[PDB]
């Protein structure tokens, strides 16, 4: 044993156990979502209500990464901003060179091979976040969720934070009732009741839904957040489904 | 971090010694014996090979006896790979001196500087320490005559006669017993073998196991001449002595 | 336990012990105070002395004319980060001509902070920060924490004792909000906030510091008799 | 680079590494330093457990750092080694910057200052060693001699001893040694130096070395003959 | 083995409190201020008595108008102190005026956490910085190796520092005189020395706007003990 | 027991951590193969989409290094992608520096040499990854060269890797016996990438559909994966004989 | 050859009095025989009572007031808010413009 | 990302070892098999190609390397550490020699600079030794043939014959029997390949041995024609098919 | 700087060098010694740019008896000139060289002979009966060569000297008011003070 007490060390198992450890921080975090829909994504995150002196709609969660990304996590929210700074030099580099924005498979390797590098030396900690991004470029609409590991895939649905489990079920059944596809506005209809049903997780405490998204009909693919009657009429659908 | 797995090389014990030093010198007792013995007229440098195989190379063999300069020589006992790295740099002490000033650097300078390179890696870096001591046999104008040591501490002094290596309690003790000022390079010869025949931890003292050096003030018209013994000839001063 | 020695290293929990350390010097830290209304916001900060003989170790520092912030923990953490602050408001006035958004100015802290949490040999700051300001969107507070994590509030406390003038300013949330144009009473509010921190020592003339900040006031700091007024 | 902070603090507030060089202090030969009204010398203990040594060639003891100051020192001879070096160094630098040899109490100040820099430094363990240092300030005839350990405190003694049994000689000249009428001459000044040390050497002259320095660059080393004189002279008063 | 800028579970830094207990042993140094000056005395505490306890110099000048008193590990203090009397003189250079003692102490002070794995520890020495600027007039602070500075009606440090606070708690008033504070650091100094106190083991000095900061003789201060000693004995 | 947490010798004189990391290996649950053609080489692995929540077109082990090589990867994801963008890399300044495309079993002695240092430098990990690497090397021909965490590398006639790798190269190699050949005798890629699934089915005993598996086919001058759609028409002909 | 300075015309006048002290500039901006600006103000309130210009080459000029405007908000930051008195001001500035000896700032200052 | 181990990771052990040169010796007792034999006109070098797999094929690894014309290397212990030793050893052979003096160095300093790549692996910050013995075959007009061996300490010692590895006790003593100082080329490969035979469990033929010479110039190998004096390289990697006729006179 | 001489005779060196330091219009000073005692036994001369004759010269001599302290000994003649020529030597490929030319003077006594090294700003060392730099060897070398035995005494030394100083003195268009004349033999160096 003391295999667990240094970053970059394989068990005898062949893991990582500060990664693994790691993953335990994301999961202790609120829950975040994303969904793919026809033309663009959705993304939509938990915010507890620690008490009545926080300023409603302030405390921004979801970030955007140069003009058409998204970008979410749960976890320990500084090194979610640490990565999302880092993604947005990869971006910002990438278009200075090659003058298109960044593609989302480009950008996801970008944030993967930088989280990864996490997991090389113990001089580094691995990050304590797994984040959910995506946004449309020249090939489409593209959603992916990223880990400690620097693992990633692209999906249909994500879902990570202390409310996965609740939020992995609703995905699934949208992806079987909806093999056609699922639109835009559908989309933040559906995140916000995720979120709702999620929140039976963190139940104690109330919060505040907070949606953002990029679609090529909706926002010309761009990322913008969700805001006043059309995250009320979202609101109210998820008030709605729950009772 | 990485901090876990650092030996910290360069440290006191609570007793005030340093840990690797200690530990390199027991390395050090367990190597090849060697001798230096200084006379009036020249310096012999004897010393026993520790790997007797039948099958080694012994002609073009070189383990203990190195060159430093026409005038000075040295005699290692220890890791021979890291008083390899320690000659090459006294090699182009002795030649940036040369360079500079147009004189064979004294003897005294070349040894200080090795010495304060061994000093060194016990203070800082945090790197192990060479595990070498070294017999310095050398002649300059200023002293003539000189045999110096150096160990792993950097610490270095100067002597009429010197072993380093294996059973150096036993080795000192019978050149103490044996040792004259007036004492003369065919005499020393004789003495260097002649302790080495005792204390060896082999059967007998043969040709193989031996390398040998003389610098003698004996070379034609008052110069100095470095002799690296070959195998015949250390086997003919065996026979010549009477140890074989 | 094992995994407390330094801020690389994930306990089995996923928790950071020296974040968590770090945390505590700021419960151990003499209490301060941050509210504000829709025009001004204010800092109030209980002043602590080593004796009688000593001077009480001020707790506030100016960062620029619409920008300043509070302190509670290690004091040399909380100049570093102030003169972090100093220059990234000082950057922004220089190159862009432009005041930096109290929002922006907490983000940066907290970059700042996360980088001593994720790197070996670093440990992270001992302090905690109540920032206020006045920018182009109006009155701000924020709370810093050295985890990294900040958090824009209406109001809040920091410190020693400061559950008491939290659930206090949490009461009076829908009072204090509504002062506009009127410093005087927002501090007043203020000060009945940290009073409910206390125990056995009360507000005296330089045991007391208050801040402000709004509309047509630049970030001035009030000690000695200049807040004798609002004992 | 190695960075690694060897020198660091105990939960008592001692620093073992400067605690540790100081044993190391402690191991090393005896040294001694008194200084008269017009003159100082610096005694110093060869232990006799090294002979066939050759004495021309060995390091001597006691070290010129200039023309007018001398170091001896008490500790691991390799480090001390490298003090005199940077003393010998900073010494030139003076006279080539200021136009004046150093003063006694500067000479010090530097030796001191970089044994205490090593205290306080990454990757670096202190120096095994205190020094002694003595001579006299230019144009000047007030005797100095000033000591230094390894942690870098330095200070002035009108007699002090380091090294093994330095408690004793110490003890000795406590006692033997008058503030309000320091040795007069350079023979009472010696006398009390090898008497100092023949408390703790047990062996006749070989394993004493004494070095008189006096004002103006005047330092000349005894020789054995002469010390032994001393030695001889002593032991004669003492059977009484 | 750990850190060197490791955080205890109780949110101090380890490091910096183990240099505190280096500091408790120190010998014994007080710090006075008055509106006629400020007073700062040290005890020497020679190790032997064949050392030359006038080459003890644990107070020392910075500039003409701000002083200083050590106590600990008394060889920390000399980069310190170099420290403090570049960035005085550097700031003249700059400024064509004197520093103010708190600007002085805050420079000294940023040197104190530059410590990791910058210098390898601490420092082991806490000092006592007493000056005069035309601002904030007469000034004492104590500067420690966290980085903290706290200003002072008075203050004692080292290893009779608890003892000494306790009785310049009393003492001290806004009204005291300059001859008050320089007899009173001698009474303090005094109570808490192992050795009995005189000219030889113990050293005062001051800092005055007039005259600027001086270190007193000897024979100054051997009549200052003279006077002390005639008016306890006068009730 | 230091020993076992950074690449330095034990008293056995072995690499604790780089035996680790060949455990690593197998915690993907994935097993791979590649065999040579006349004119090709394949390279089949078995794709696991265990979420229906995931991307399936993204998952893949299978790497495009150059237009010449591929690269199938036994071992985690985020370690697979830093050999993948790192041979990407070596393969791209090669063609700069020499002037022609980078040999399938010189980028796998560069990718050993590169696994080596971590198995000799403390400050850096192995990968927990075996790199397969397949061409047709101009030179060469078909060619397969493997590459571990220890920095072993060597040529193969076919090899197999995963947790299932003994039950599949026992069945190639008695199919080697067989034919007395070094390749599987066959004109187009299409029968080879048949015959590579068939034995995979054989030796593992599962049958498989479109979805569980993917493949890489390296032709002269350019190396491709095959689509679901392409597989499928691989497993119908399987099927119908 | 690109020649990093230029002349932007203009002259300035300070002149002190018993208790009060004036510094006056023309508002003309030029380059060459092209007027820029009939009103570029040349003349600066700096803080703590002090008014500067830096006249000859206008972005030199502005470089040195905007870094002497900035020493006087550090100079308060650094010796808690004290006044930063005139023949410190002007010390200050000589360093300013020392600082660029072997690039000069082309202006003739006056405070 | 940092390298911070900027200490040794050897060190001496109480006792006086040197704990990971052990250790490395260890695994290169664990390795296969090789040797060196000198003869009067040649040296041979030998080993067994230990095949990890019959789907491998055991021809693309080289065990037997040549370093420059007229020397050639063998090892016993971690193939990968002997891999980039041969890179290394080619490689300062040139930077260190060849560019300086336009001609190959001399087997014994080729050796040394070998020994001394060694020799800061066992010193040096953050890294072990090479867990590698070398045995290093050459020819050179001044010293004329020799044979080296090197181990993980940076050490080495010219051999009239020696082996390394697994059977080396028994394969040293198989030797020191059969060699004389009248070994013509011929009779060296013949014990050679006896002494080999003996460790060697399974197959025994030109595709599972390896076996290279240091012997005369060969001309026909050089690739051009037209300058007298370049006579062409040494070292020759003996064939599957010349092994095979050497094992039928066996 | 403008004139130094060097003589080396049967059992000394002298070396005479010029008093004058000129600035462009005006004599500064008419009593400078342009020289440095390098070793008890070893005196350089040395002439060339402003700051740069004395800056070189000291720095030299710091080095020089550094190496005294550090050994205890005093090195050879030739062995200061071979460091002093390196230094130079160095010098010509930096950034700003040294604009220095000198003549080192020195009694060797392991020899018993005395010896001067002639060294320019380049590093061009040459021992000579005999040498100057700059303009002075012009005039001087002819006399010499006339009137030059190699056992001279170092009275007949000093008298071939004063007929190189008049003949410098009636033929060069500077007036380098007058020399300090200063010799190098077995007892040391010591400085004629009439002259
Ligand atoms: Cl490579």
């Amino acid at each position: 044993t003391g295999y667990d007490l240094s970053n970059s060390v394989f068990s005898p198992d062949g893991r990582n156990f500060q990664v693994e450890y790691a993953v335990k921080a994301v999961e202790n975090g609120t829950t975040s979502i994303g969904i793919k829909c026809n033309d663009g994504v959705v993304f939509a995150v938990e915010k507890l209500i620690t008490s009545k002196l926080l300023v409603p709609q302030k405390n921004v969660k979801i970030q955007v990464v140069d003009r058409h990304i998204g970008c979410v996590y749960s976890g320990l929210i500084p090194d979610g901003r640490h990565l999302v700074n880092r993604g947005r030099e990869e971006a910002a580099s990438f278009k200075k060179l090659y003058k298109t924005p960044i593609p989302i498979p480009a950008f996801a390797d970008r944030l993967g091979q930088y989280v990864q590098a996490h997991t090389l030396y113990n001089s580094v900690r691995p990050f304590g976040v797994s984040t959910i991004f995506g946004g449309v470029d020249k090939n489409g609409a593209h959603l992916y969720m990223l880990e400690p590991s620097g693992s990633y895939w692209g999906y249909k649905g994500a879902a990570t934070g202390k409310g996965r489990q609740s939020a992995k079920a609703e995905l699934e059944k949208l992806v079987d009732h909806h093999p056609e596809g699922l639109s835009a506005r559908e989309a933040v209809k559906q995140a916000a009741k995720i979120i709702y049903l999620a929140h039976e997780d963190n139940k104690e405490k109330d919060f505040e839904l907070e949606i953002s998204w990029c679609s090529l009909s909706e926002t010309n693919g761009l990322h913008k957040f969700v805001k006043g009657d059309l995250l009320q009429e979202a609101i109210d659908f998820a008030q709605k489904e729950i009772n | 971090g990485s901090r876990r797995y650092d030996s910290r090389t360069t440290i006191f014990s609570p007793e005030g010694r340093l840990y690797q030093v200690e530990y390199a010198l027991e390395s050090i007792s367990h190597a090849g014996t060697a001798i230096g013995i200084m006379a009036s007229d020249g310096i012999v440098l004897a010393a026993e090979r520790k790997v007797t195989s039948t099958l080694l190379e012994q002609d073009t063999s070189t383990e203990k006896l190195y060159k430093l300069n026409d005038k000075i020589a040295v005699a290692v006992a220890g890791l021979t790979a890291d008083a390899e790295i320690l000659i090459n740099t006294a090699r182009i002490h002795a030649q940036n001196y040369l360079k500079t000033y147009n004189e064979d650097i004294p003897v005294e300078i070349l040894v200080r500087r090795l010495s304060d390179i061994k000093q060194g890696y016990t203070q800082h870096g945090g790197l192990r320490p060479f595990g070498v001591s070294f017999i310095y046999a050398g002649y300059d104008d200023r002293y003539g005559y000189q045999l110096y040591t150096s160990n792993p501490s950097g610490n270095y002094t100067g002597w009429k006669a010197i072993s380093v290596g294996a059973n150096t309690s036993a080795a000192q003790t019978l050149l103490q017993m044996d040792y004259k000022d007036d004492m003369k390079v065919d005499d020393a010869i004789e003495l260097a073998l002649k302790t080495l025949s005792k204390t060896t931890d082999s059967s007998a003292l043969t040709y193989d196991r031996l390398e040998f050096a003389t610098i003698r003030k004996g070379a034609n018209d008052g110069e100095v001449y470095q002799k690296i013994f070959k195998p015949q000839e250390i086997k003919d001063i065996l026979v010549k002595t009477g140890i074989t | 336990n094992n995994y407390d020695g330094d801020t690389v290293t994930f306990s089995p929990t996923g928790r950071l012990f020296q974040v968590e350390y770090a945390l505590e010097a700021i419960k151990q830290g003499s209490v301060t105070v941050g509210l504000r209304s829709n025009t001004h916001a204010v800092l109030v900060a209980l002043k602590r002395n080593a004796d009688e003989l000593s001077s009480y170790q001020k707790k506030i520092i100016k960062c620029d004319e619409h920008m300043g912030l509070s302190l509670a923990g290690l004091a040399p953490d909380a100049r570093v980060l102030s003169n972090y602050l100093r220059q990234q408001c000082n950057y922004s006035s220089l190159v862009f001509n432009r005041k930096l958004a109290v929002e922006r100015a907490g983000h940066l802290l907290c970059d700042k902070a996360q980088k001593n949490t994720q790197s070996y040999g670093g440990r992270p700051y001992g302090v905690g920060l109540l920032i206020i300001g006045y920018d182009k969107s109006g009155a701000h507070l924020l709370e810093f924490q050295p985890s990294g994590n900040v958090t824009e509030l209406y109001g809040t406390a920091i410190g020693a004792r400061s559950q008491g003038a939290k659930t206090y300013l949490e009461r009076t949330l829908d009072t204090f909000i509504k002062i506009d144009g009127n410093p005087d009473e927002l501090i007043k509010a203020g000060v009945e906030a940290i009073s409910q921190s206390l125990r056995d020592e009360s507000l005296t003339v330089d045991n007391l510091s208050i801040a402000i900040v709004g509309k047509d006031t630049p970030f001035t700091i009030y000690d000695g008799e200049a807040v004798a007024k609002y004992i | 680079g190695y960075d690694r902070a060897l020198s660091i603090f105990s939960p008592d507030g001692h620093i073992f590494q400067v605690e540790y060089a100081l044993e190391a202090v402690k191991r090393g030969t005896c040294a001694v330093g008194v200084k008269g009204k017009n003159c100082v010398v610096l005694g110093c203990e060869r232990r006799s457990t090294l002979k066939l040594q050759d004495t021309r060639i060995t390091p001597s003891k006691v070290s010129k750092i200039d023309s007018h100051v001398v170091l001896s020192f008490s500790g691991l001879n390799a480090d001390s080694r490298i003090l005199i070096e940077k003393a010998r160094v900073e010494a030139q630098s003076h006279r080539l910057t200021l136009e004046d040899p150093v003063t006694v109490e500067y000479l010090t100040r530097y030796v001191a200052g970089v044994q205490q820099r090593y205290t306080q430094s990454g990757g670096v363990r202190p120096f095994g060693v205190s020094t002694l240092i003595a001579g006299f300030d230019p144009r000047d005839d007030e005797p100095k001699l000033y000591q230094t350990e390894p942690s870098g405190i330095y200070s002035s003694w009108s007699a002090q001893t380091i090294g093994r049994n330095s408690k004793t000689v110490r003890e000795f000249l406590e006692k033997n040694y008058d503030r309000k009428e320091p040795p007069a001459t350079v023979e009472e000044c010696v006398k009390l130096t090898v008497r100092s040390l023949l408390e703790v050497v047990q062996t006749g002259a070989k394993n004493i070395e004494i070095t008189v320095v006096k004002p103006d660059s005047d330092i000349v080393a005894l020789s054995s003959e002469e010390i032994n004189q001393y030695v001889t002279q002593i032991e004669q008063e003492k059977q009484e | 083995d750990r850190g060197v800028s490791t955080f205890s579970p109780e949110g101090r830094l380890f490091q910096v409190e183990y240099s505190l207990e280096a500091i408790k042993l120190g010998s014994t140094a007080i710090g006075i201020a008055t509106k006629e000056g400020v007073v700062l005395g040290v005890e020497k505490r020679a190790t032997s008595p064949l050392l030359e306890s006038d080459s003890i110099e644990k107070i020392v000048e910075i500039d003409r108008h701000i002083g200083c008193a050590m106590s600990g590990l008394t060889a920390d203090a000399r980069s310190m102190i170099e420290h403090a009397r570049t960035a005085a003189v550097t700031h003249n250079l700059y400024y064509d005026e004197d520093i103010n003692v708190e600007s002085l102490t805050q420079s000294v002070c940023d040197l104190a956490l530059r410590f990791g794995e910058l210098m390898s520890r601490p420092f082991g020495v806490a000092l006592l910085i007493a000056g005069h600027d035309a601002d904030d007039g007469y000034q004492l602070f104590h500067a420690e190796p966290s980085g903290t500075f706290y200003r002072y009606n008075a203050k004692a440090i080292g290893s009779g520092s608890e003892g000494a606070q306790a009785e310049l708690l009393n003492e001290w008033h806004s009204s005291l005189t300059l001859k008050e504070a320089e007899l009173l650091v001698l009474k303090i100094l005094k109570q808490v020395m192992e050795e009995k106190l005189d000219e030889n083991n113990a050293q005062l000095s001051c800092i005055t706007k007039q005259d600027g900061f001086k270190i007193y003789d000897n024979e100054k201060t051997a009549e200052l003990i003279k006077e002390l000693k005639e008016k306890e004995a006068a009730e | 027991g230091y020993d076992r947490h950074i690449t330095i010798f034990s008293p056995e004189g072995r690499l604790y951590q780089v035996e680790y990391a060949f455990k690593a290996t197998n915690q993907t649950n994935i097993n791979s193969l590649a065999v040579r053609g006349k004119d090709c080489t394949v390279v089949i692995s078995q794709k696991k989409v265990p979420d229906k929540l995931l991307d399936p077109t993204t998952v893949s082990y299978i790497f495009c290094i150059s237009r010449t090589i591929g690269m199938v990867v036994n071992g985690p994801i985020p370690d697979a992608r830093n050999a993948a963008l790192r041979a990407k890399a070596e393969a791209a300044e090669f063609r700069y520096k020499y002037g022609y495309d980078m040999p399938c079993d010189v980028l796998a002695k560069r990718m050993a040499n590169l696994s080596q240092i971590y198995t000799q430098r403390a400050y850096m990990r192995p990968l927990g990854v075996i790199l397969t690497f397949v061409s047709v090397d101009e030179e060469l021909g078909p060619s397969i060269y493997k590459t571990d965490p220890a920095g072993y590398y060597v040529g193969y006639k076919a090899t197999a890797t995963g947790p299932k790798q003994q039950e599949i190269t026992t069945n190639l190699e008695n199919h080697f016996k067989k034919s007395k050949i070094d390749h599987i005798n066959e004109e187009s890629w299409e029968k080879v990438v048949e015959f590579a699934i068939t034995h995979m089915i054989d030796a593992l005993g599962t049958e498989f559909s479109k979805n569980d598996l993917e493949v890489g086919v390296a032709t002269k001058d350019k190396f491709f994966t095959l689509s679901a759609e392409n597989i499928e028409e691989r497993l119908v002909a399987i099927a119908e004989q | 050859q690109f020649n990093p300075y230029g002349d932007n015309g203009g002259t300035i006048l300070g002149i002190a009095g018993e208790d009060f002290a004036v510094l006056a500039g023309d508002t003309r901006n030029i380059t060459d025989y092209s007027i820029n600006s009939r009103y570029e103000p040349k003349v600066f309130d700096c803080g703590d009572n002090i008014v500067m210009s830096a006249n000859g080459f206008a972005a030199d000029g502005d470089a040195l007031v905007k870094r002497f405007k900035n020493s006087v908000k550090w100079y308060h930051f650094d010796h808690n808010d004290k006044k930063l008195s005139i023949n410190s001001a002007a010390r200050n500035i000589q360093h300013l413009l020392y600082g660029k000896r072997f690039f000069p700032y082309y202006v003739h200052t006056i405070i | 990302m940092t390298d911070r181990y900027s200490f040794s990771l050897t060190t001496f052990s109480p006792s006086g070892k040197l704990g990971q040169i052990d250790y490395a010796l260890t695994a290169v007792k664990q390795g296969v098999t090789s040797l060196g034999i000198k003869a009067t006109n040649g040296v041979v070098i030998a080993t067994e190609k230990k095949s990890s797999s019959p789907l491998a094929m055991s021809e693309t690894l080289s065990k037997v390397s040549l370093l420059t014309p007229d020397i050639g290397a063998v090892y016993s212990g971690m193939g990968p550490d002997y891999r980039v030793l041969v890179d290394k050893s080619r490689k300062v052979a040139h930077t260190s020699y060849k560019r300086i003096y336009g001609e190959y160095p001399p087997t014994k300093l080729l050796v040394s600079e070998v020994a001394k790549i060694m020799q800061e692996a066992t010193q040096s910050g953050g890294v072990r030794p090479f867990g590698v013995s070398l045995l290093i075959a050459g020819h050179d007009e001044f010293n004329g043939f020799s044979l080296y061996q090197v181990d993980p300490s940076g050490s080495y010692f010219p051999w009239k014959a020696t082996a390394i590895g697994k059977g080396s006790v028994a394969a040293k003593t198989f030797l020191e029997k059969r060699w004389n100082d009248e070994l013509e080329l011929e009779d060296a490969i013949h014990i050679a390949l006896l002494t080999l035979k003996e460790s060697v469990e399974g197959e025994f033929n030109g595709d599972t041995i390896e076996l290279a010479i240091i012997g005369d110039e060969n001309p026909d190998l050089l690739g051009y024609t037209g300058i007298p004096t370049d006579k062409g390289p040494r070292f020759r990697k003996l064939t599957s098919q010349e092994i095979n006729d050497r094992l039928e006179a066996l | 700087m403008d004139i130094i001489l060097g003589i080396r005779v049967q059992d000394s060196v002298i070396l005479a060098s010029s008093k004058a330091v000129t600035r462009g219009i005006s004599v500064l000073k008419d009593s400078d010694d342009k020289t440095r005692q390098l070793s008890p036994h070893t005196l350089m001369s040395f002439a060339g740019e402003a700051g740069d004759t004395v800056q070189f010269a000291e720095y030299i001599q710091a080095n020089i008896q550094l190496y005294s302290i550090r050994e205890d000994y005093e090195l050879s003649p030739q062995a200061v000139s071979s460091f002093v020529r390196q230094e130079l030597a160095k010098s010509i490929r930096s950034r700003r060289p040294y604009q220095v030319n000198v003549l080192i003077g020195g009694y060797d006594k392991k020899k018993n002979k005395p010896e001067l090294y002639q060294i320019d700003y380049l590093g061009t060392k040459v021992e000579l009966p005999y040498g100057a730099h700059g303009y002075s060897g012009f005039y001087t070398f002819s006399l010499l060569d006339h009137h030059y035995r190699p056992d001279m005494t170092t009275e007949e030394g000093l008298d071939l000297l004063k007929l190189c100083v008049q003949e410098l003195e009636k033929r060069m268009p500077m007036d380098f008011k007058g020399v300090i004349v200063k010799i190098v033999d077995k007892d040391g160096i010591r400085q004629v003070d009439d002259f």
